[PDB]
This record gives structure tokens, C-alpha cells and sequence, in this order.
């Protein structure tokens, strides 16, 4: 008799590795050298469903990365190379977005960046409530722009932002490839009007569409009798 | 029979009986919004009846999708075409008129954000399969499997979840054993304070036969179930200077 | 400066900090929170809603709608048996996919009561009896309406109540569970021109003192 | 000495620190602040100040001055279109690189209010009426005196009033906006040996109300 | 009836190939903690390492050792070490096993790549 | 931020730790003691029960 842990925020504030990052630091293809992620609560099943028992959310994030580096194989693996400085970059709703790593929009100024040396514990920054409208939506029974154009069920104004990675340093040597982890943490959790959870499974992440699954689990009769 | 109590708005009269469940959505009434608000106060707030419906054996439900059922209802879709904004609360009476020899039951609910999913998994709807405004859209049995329509099945609602799972929105039971009539007061609901109303469907009207409609060899074959509708303080964007 | 020595635990990122953070976005301006109605402050305000449940989930019956009416006729017998299920919200496959199920599935431990209701869908000329039966954890499944009789049970007259709520007493998995049947005491009196095939349909909620210990994963999602 | 742990986040340069530093040249003797005239303590100072919009910006005009002229002379017929534009502060074209959309191209979200200004600069001798419908959003562009006049305007008359001023209601891009056409109602009546051709010129600025909520980078600077 | 707390000293030594020159970045190492009740996982790239009701663990090779605590999650009032009888059905089931005071399991893998 | 130096001693674990911890299972609801008889908090309670002792232990 406590029932302090089935709150909304004992239930839905954890954290959870959402997005695996994949980069290298010498390439010839010029955009194996960077990846983002564009924000979202849709890729882990296991948090679309949690969060879709709600229909309105409204929560700041707390992002950790966890930063990992092996290099590739090669002729040259006796190298002496210095500690590597990655760069986070977060771009909000309505900023410029990077085409290399070279770009200028790595370097513009209202685009948020934070420099990590080899070696130290990993980052973390607070990304605030960042809609124009008061909650997120999960699900959104229209269309976003000039109805019977547009996709339906898009909602436009839930955008949070996207990330973007590259690596500080100059071309090295030696190839050397870096994964990053997301861990994606929710926080001050406020949800309204809910509803029953998912029956079916999941078959892409931006519509509710589905194939009919069952109700349960069937019985072979109706009366029970004895073992 | 029972002290019929007799509700009139605008130029507009109803009749109901004295007990009278009404289910307010959330606990919260319908008021207005406490960049200027124009109210349309009463022209737009009389009763507006759909057609009765076709409950036989066979027949696995109905839906309704609001506001886009009154657009073609007088001054509510005038004011729908000439403003910009919109927004209003409804009052939804549900009667089911049928004898003591009938057996039956009825689920009334109301789906906020009840987005639908597609026949095909990776195809697009088109609105003549969400909406109508008139003559509702009927759910089907079976996996249905049409040409960009909704998946109509009863088991899982068009939106994915238990058709027994439904009673946590706002609903009550029609048992032709005993009840006749379902209120249900639905407040307004949505992340923005008003949003376009050709748009964006608020909620979702469902009525779904769970003990199916059963009877004799010589009674009417055929129940009708009249939908009436009704706004509750609503107010739209005006256009002046200042 | 100030001397400070490091402990042990430093510079790990454990998943479960509760530490403060620097904000990516200061001199940002927060869009106020709006009433909204609905809100909810604790799970177990969702799972106080009275839900079907599938107890006719006979196989080929899950694919339809017929898997929540529970079939009840006219009967030439009068000790037989109409429905039973066994008492494990969340274990077994009757309440596995209700809402309370669905709630009760992502917790390993969890404590409390449980309410039954049932709701006689059939014409309002008709009149019987039913003897819903309760046996305790330990006792086994009767086999008879007399020794169904003997044991905890409640006549319930279709003639003059609609619906029975039986709220059954203490239930847990970690703080054979128990079993519902129903029986026929008489049969269903019927006049001319009504037909005879009636259902009943179950509710199912839990009650206020349900408490749930430790958060885990759902069994049901599973990952493409 | 004293038992410190360390938490997860150090040793890391996070971009946004707030953390004191250690400085380079203590021992140094700042040279005092003076009262220099015209301090800016608040950006939203700056985009309350009118300025020409470049309404004409037809093709090869807009290497020029005439680019802020609006040409208007009389005209044979008389439900004609003076101007017109669409009303969004920084997306538009016309008001792009006004100064309200400079300060509004470095924020992805803005709310607020604006005003128009419309100045006659003919002769003193001419006199005439014009229509400054505003449409609202979601409204269409009216095709029409007729249908302008309906709709949401005001009756500018030349020969009293030689700025009028239209404090547009509210406008946002993330708290089709609108849309300012100027339509003829009467001909521009001229005495003798005064000439017929004449110019109208914009002026727009915000209110009081005016928001902004998360700082970007600005779309017109491209690096080297 | 106690506590618990864990900590975990975590060493690395590289197995001997052709290619011990290499320059490979850090490791992060997941352990992830089962309660009684929880999903079990069945290889390193299962779904069950996601899971959102399993407590994980992330540590970077140089730090401070991790550490975790365990609270008290029986559903008794206490641990038993001794326990004369059946657990479920006796005369089916083992002798002396008592269901009741298990306290969870651990997980561990490499978060990176191969 | 604020001026901190690193002691040595730093970064170890010493095995007689005493310092606090975070917690794995937070909102979690520990089930209450109950009375059971016979509560031992000190060791030499135990010691002071009289025992047999095998004094005839020839082989």
C-alpha cells in the first residue's frame, strides 16, 4: 500500500539508449565522417508504448552520450595519435543543418555545441520544452497543412530538434570509426486524458498503421474442470 | 410515462425522461476560453439531429467524427466556412427506441485524437473514409481490406487497441434491458487553445453492439438509434481592426 | 585552492543519476502550462476503469467480437456449468490483454483486490438464477452445483438485478490464485414470442488499497 | 582530507558553462565605464523603430531606389489593385531584409503584433480614397473591390489624412498569416499644372508584445 | 534482512593475434540488473539490452569503479537461508528451495561494436 | 564554477568503503518489518548459551 511508483514520473523518467551513432575520422566518401538524429519518441518500442498511454506530454530531456572509439584495420595500426575532441551539435526547430564536415553550419553561432576530450566522463545537456503549443502530441487525428495534402496524422508543431556529430580533429592516419550511444531521459513528466494500450505491433514510425492481430490468447474450452 | 422533462434551445425542442445519467467528459464543463474571441452566443446552439441509423443482427457499429459531422448544418458550418479558428464544446444525447421484446446493448464512447489506420500498411487515406459529415462510416467484421480506406475491423477499432479496452474514454452502456438513452458532455481537448476546424478532427463518436441486436420470429427486424447533437459555448477569431 | 580528495564512483555515468545538469538552450522562454482536462497523476487511476473481458476466448472466437459475450440458453439440465476462468489478473490468458492486465504486466510484484461485475444482456421478459461460485487458492474446481453450494458463493436473480458486483478478496502475486465459475441453478423462464439465447458480459477493476513494488519490461513487445 | 566523490559530467567542456574561471591578468586597473548616449539593453528596442519596406520589388527594380516606390496615378477604371503583399514577417520576400526581419531571421520562433504606416507622397493639391483590406489567415486574396470592402478594411482618404497607421492583430510563426492589399475606390482628382504620377512608401515596426524564444543561426551569412 | 551494494572491478586484457598494433578508443561496458520478474536476454544483440524496466549501467574504461545499490525486494518480511518444506505442490517440486527470497540477476556485454 | 582540488586517494576503491551509493531500484516500495521473535545485535548473546562439550574425545 505505497503507490509512489505507479507515478507518471517513476514510470516514465528513466533513461533509455534510443540511437546508435556511427562516424569516422578518414574516409573518402564525404559523409561517413558525420551522422545525426532527428529528436523524436519513436524509435524505441518500448518508450512509444509507454508514452503512447497518453495522449498529451509535456517533459524536458536530459541526453547523455556515451562516446567509444576503436580503430579500423590497416597497415598503420603503430600510430601515436593524440586524444580525439568530438563536437555535439544541437540544432533547434527553425536552424540551418550541416551537408559536410567541413560546412559552415558547424560554425554558426545559435546552434549549440559541446567539445569532448577522450578520457572523461561523458556529456550530458538539458533540452527544455521546446514546442510552440503547450503539450506533444502522440497522436494527432488530422492533417498538418491544406488538408487532403500533406501527410495525415503529421503534426508539425511537436518538433524538438535534431543532433548532429563530427569529429573536432583534423583527417589522421589511420581510420578510426566512433559510436556513440543516446541515452534519452525524460524529465518533469505531465500527461493527460489516457488510453488503452497497444494490441498490435508496430510497422513504421510515423503512422498508426497496423495488421489486425487477436484479443488473446485462445482456450481450448469455456468450462474449467480439474487437474 | 416517467416526468419527461422537455429541453428547448434556440427553436428547437427535444424530449427526456426524468433520470437523466449525464456523463461529463473529464469532470470538466464545457466555458469559454478565460487575438481577440468572438462568440457566435445563440444561433449556433440548438439541437442538430442526424439520421437514424440501421441496427439489424449483422450490424457492427458506426462512427461519427466531430466537428466535421456539422458542416453542412447551417449557421455552425457558416461559421465554420467564414472564420479561421474555432472552438466549441458538445452535448451528445444518443437515443435507441425498442421494445421489451428486443435484447441488445450499445457502447457510446468519445475517442479524443482517435487517429485510424490504414487498410493497406503503407498507403494513404483519403477523407471521403474518415469523415462523411452525414451517414456514418460502418466498421466491418472481418479484416477488410479496400482500396486507401481504413482498416475497418471491430476487434481492434481502426486504431490498434481491445474494442474491450475502450471504456476508459468517456461512455455509457445502452442495455435495451433496461436503459434507453445515453448523455455524454464532451469539453473541448486539444494542445493548441484553437485550432482550424476543416483540419483537425477533435474526437471521434463510436457506437458498437457488444450483445448483438436478437429477438423473435414476428417482431420488427429492425431497431432506428437518432443521434442528436448539440454545441456548447462556442467562439471563433472575428475579424475587426482595434 | 580548497583541498578535496576524489572518492570511488567518479567520472562513471550510472543510469539512474539524479544529479543536475547544464541547459543547452538558457534565455529560452517556456510556452506556460495550460488546464488541460484529464490529467493523471498515478497509474493506478487508470487502471480503477472497468473493462470487457474475453472470457469466451474459445479458439477461432479471438478474431471477432463474439469473444466477449458469454453464451447462456435454455437448459434441459440444472447443475451445469455456464463460464470459469482461474483468478490471475495478468498470468492468465483471460485477463492477460485487459487493462488492468496491461498495467499489472509491468510490474514483478504487485498486491491488492480485484472487482467482478457481471451485466445479463438478454430480453427484459426473462428471469433465472445463477450461483457464481468462489473457490479459495488451495481448494480445487468444483464439479457440481451442490459442492459449488457448500463453498463461498451468491445467487444472483436475473428478474429483478442486471448486474452482480463481487468484489473478491485478497490477491497477489508475490506481495493458483483462486477460480470464478458459474453455475445454473434454474433455467431461463422465457414467454412467447422472445427468444431464448441470451449473453452475459464481464467487467473487471481493481480496487483502491493495489500496490505494485518493482518496474520491469513488458512481456508483450517485442523488438523488429 | 575532506571525502569527495565524482559525479558523472566532469572534466568535460560542455559549450554553455556558467562555471567561474581564473584570470589571466589580475593586478590590472580597468578604465571606468562612461555615460556614452544611446545604450541598448534589449534588442526588442531596436525592431520598434519604423522602416521603408521595399514593396516594389519587381524585377530590376530592386537595384535601385525605386524599389521602395509604389507607384499610383489615375486611373480609368476604378476597383483596380494599388499593392499587395503577403504578410509574413521574414519569410516574405518584401519585408526580408527589412530590419524586423533581420531581428526575426535569428530566432526559429516569434510572436507578437505589427504595425503598417502608409505615406502619400504627392502633392498637396491631390486628393482621392483608397481600401486597405486586410485578409485574415486561412482567408483568401479577394478578387475584388466588392469583396475587399466586405471583408475586414478602412477608407484612407488622401485629401485629410497623410499617414495612415494599421496595427496589424495577432501574427506569429510558431508562438499563410494575411494578407494587406490596397485596392482604389476614387481617382486621384488633380488640378491643372500639377502632375498625376505620385508614390506611396511603407513603414513597418512591432509592439510591445513581441516575443522570441530560441536564438539561431541567421540564413544570410554564407562562410568563405 | 539487508541492503545491498555492489560494486564492480572491471579489468581488460587483449588476446593475442597478428594484429595486436591497434588503436582502439575506449570501452563502455552495459550491466544491467534483472529484478525478480523481468525479461531475460539471449544473446548480445537482443532486444532485452533496451528494455525500459532494467536498470543499466555505463562505464567508460579509467574511472572509479561503479557501484550500484540493491534494496530490500523480497516479498516476505525477510530472507530465509534455511527452509524445510516444498516450494509449489509437495512431493513435485525441489526440497528446500523457497521461491519467495529471490533478489535478481546480473547482465553483462560490450556496448560497442565488434 | 566553484574551485575544487583533487586529494590523492582519489578515483580508488578501497574495500571499507562507507560512502553513500546510488540507488538501482528507486520508487520501489520495501516491504515493512515485522515483529519475529528472537532478534540477535550482538554476537555474544550467542556465546552465552551453555553447550556440551566432548571431553571423552579419545579416538
Amino acid at each position: 500500500h505505497v503507490r509512489s511508483e505507479s507515478s507518471v514520473e517513476n514510470f516514465l523518467s528513466r533513461s533509455a539508449c534510443v540511437y546508435i551513432v556511427e562516424y569516422k575520422t578518414r574516409d573518402d566518401t564525404p559523409d561517413k565522417m558525420y551522422d545525426s538524429w532527428v529528436i523524436n519518441t519513436r524509435q524505441v518500442a518500448q518508450l512509444r508504448r509507454k508514452l503512447e498511454f497518453f495522449t498529451y506530454v509535456r517533459f524536458d530531456v536530459e541526453v547523455t552520450f556515451v562516446i567509444t572509439s576503436v580503430q579500423d584495420d590497416s597497415t598503420r595500426q603503430n600510430t601515436d595519435t593524440p586524444a580525439l575532441t568530438h563536437q555535439i551539435m544541437y540544432v533547434p526547430p527553425g536552424g540551418p543543418i550541416p551537408q559536410a564536415v567541413d560546412d559552415y553550419n558547424w560554425q554558426t553561432s545559435t546552434n549549440p555545441s559541446v567539445f569532448w576530450t577522450e578520457g572523461n566522463a561523458p556529456p550530458r545537456m538539458s533540452i527544455p520544452f521546446m514546442s510552440v503549443g503547450n503539450a506533444y502530441s502522440n497522436f494527432y487525428d488530422g492533417w498538418s497543412h491544406f488538408s487532403q495534402t500533406g501527410v495525415y496524422g503529421f503534426n508539425t508543431l511537436n518538433n524538438m530538434g535534431k543532433l548532429y556529430f563530427r569529429h573536432v580533429n583534423d583527417k589522421t592516419i589511420s581510420p578510426i570509426t566512433s559510436k556513440v550511444r543516446i541515452y534519452f531521459k525524460p524529465k518533469h513528466v505531465k500527461a493527460w486524458v489516457p488510453r488503452p494500450p497497444r494490441l498490435c505491433e508496430y510497422t513504421h514510425k510515423d503512422n498508426v498503421d497496423f495488421e489486425p492481430k487477436g484479443v488473446t490468447t485462445s482456450r481450448t474450452q469455456l468450462t474449467i474442470s480439474n487437474s | 410515462s416517467d416526468r419527461v422533462r422537455s429541453i428547448t434551445l434556440g427553436n428547437s425542442t427535444i424530449t427526456t425522461q426524468e433520470s437523466a445519467n449525464v456523463v461529463v467528459g473529464y469532470g470538466v464543463w464545457p466555458d469559454y476560453l478565460s487575438d481577440q474571441p468572438t462568440q457566435p452566443d445563440v444561433a449556433t446552439c440548438r439541437f442538430y439531429t442526424l439520421d437514424s441509423v440501421s441496427w439489424m443482427k449483422e450490424s457492427q457499429g458506426w462512427w461519427w467524427k466531430f466537428p466535421d459531422a456539422l458542416r453542412d448544418m447551417g449557421l455552425f458550418g457558416q461559421n465554420m466556412q467564414y472564420h479561421y479558428l474555432g472552438r466549441s464544446g458538445y452535448t451528445i444525447h444518443v437515443q435507441c427506441n425498442a421494445s421489451k421484446f428486443h435484447q441488445g446493448c450499445l457502447l457510446v464512447v468519445c475517442v479524443p485524437e482517435a487517429e485510424m489506420g490504414a487498410a493497406n500498411i503503407n498507403e494513404k487515406i483519403n477523407r471521403e473514409h474518415l469523415s462523411n459529415g452525414e451517414v456514418a462510416n460502418t466498421f466491418s467484421g472481418t479484416k477488410s481490406s479496400n482500396t486507401n480506406d481504413v482498416q475497418q475491423a471491430v476487434f481492434n477499432a481502426g486504431m490498434g487497441v481491445a474494442v474491450g479496452n475502450l471504456t476508459i474514454f468517456p461512455h455509457q452502456w445502452i442495455n435495451l434491458r433496461t436503459n434507453n438513452c445515453a448523455t455524454i458532455v464532451m469539453p473541448y481537448i486539444n494542445s493548441v487553445p484553437m485550432d482550424n476546424m476543416f483540419r483537425h478532427y477533435n474526437f471521434t463518436l463510436m457506437i458498437i453492439p457488444f450483445a448483438k441486436l436478437d429477438y423473435a420470429a414476428g417482431s420488427s427486424t429492425y431497431i432506428p438509434i437518432t443521434v442528436t447533437v448539440a454545441p456548447m459555448c462556442a467562439e471563433y477569431n472575428g475579424l475587426r481592426l482595434g | 585552492g580548497l583541498p578535496v580528495m576524489n572518492t570511488p564512483g567518479s567520472n562513471q555515468f550510472l543510469t539512474s543519476d539524479d544529479y543536475q545538469s547544464p541547459t543547452a538552450m538558457p534565455q529560452f522562454d517556456v510556452t506556460p502550462e495550460m488546464n488541460i482536462p484529464g490529467e493523471v497523476k498515478n497509474l493506478m487511476e487508470i487502471a480503477e476503469v472497468d473493462s470487457v473481458v474475453p472470457v469466451n476466448n474459445v479458439n477461432e472466437n479471438v478474431n471477432s467480437l463474439e469473444a466477449y459475450r458469454i453464451p447462456v440458453h435454455s437448459v434441459t439440465e440444472t447443475g451445469a456449468q455456464v463460464f470459469g476462468f482461474t483468478l490471475q489478473p495478468g498470468a492468465d490468458t483471460v485477463m492477460e490483454r485487459t487493462l488492468l492486465g496491461e498495467i499489472l504486466n509491468y510490474y514483478a510484484n504487485w498486491s491488492g483486490s480485484i472487482k467482478l461485475t457481471f451485466m445479463y444482456c438478454g430480453s427484459a421478459m426473462a428471469t433465472g438464477k445463477f450461483l457464481l461460485a468462489y473457490s479459495p487458492p488451495g481448494a480445487g474446481v468444483p464439479k457440481n452445483r451442490r459442492e459449488a453450494m457448500l463453498g463461498t458463493h451468491i445467487i444472483w436473480d436475473i428478474g429483478l438485478q442486471s448486474s452482480c458486483v463481487l468484489c473478491v478478496p485478497w490477491i497477489s502475486q508475490t506481495h493458483d490464485a483462486g477460480f470464478i465459475t458459474c453455475w445454473y441453478q434454474t433455467s431461463i423462464v422465457v414467454p412467447a414470442e422472445v427468444q431464448n439465447q441470451s449473453v452475459i458480459l464481464c467487467f473487471v477493476s481493481a480496487c483502491n488499497d493495489f500496490s505494485v513494488r518493482l518496474l520491469r519490461d513488458s512481456p508483450f513487445v517485442r523488438q523488429t
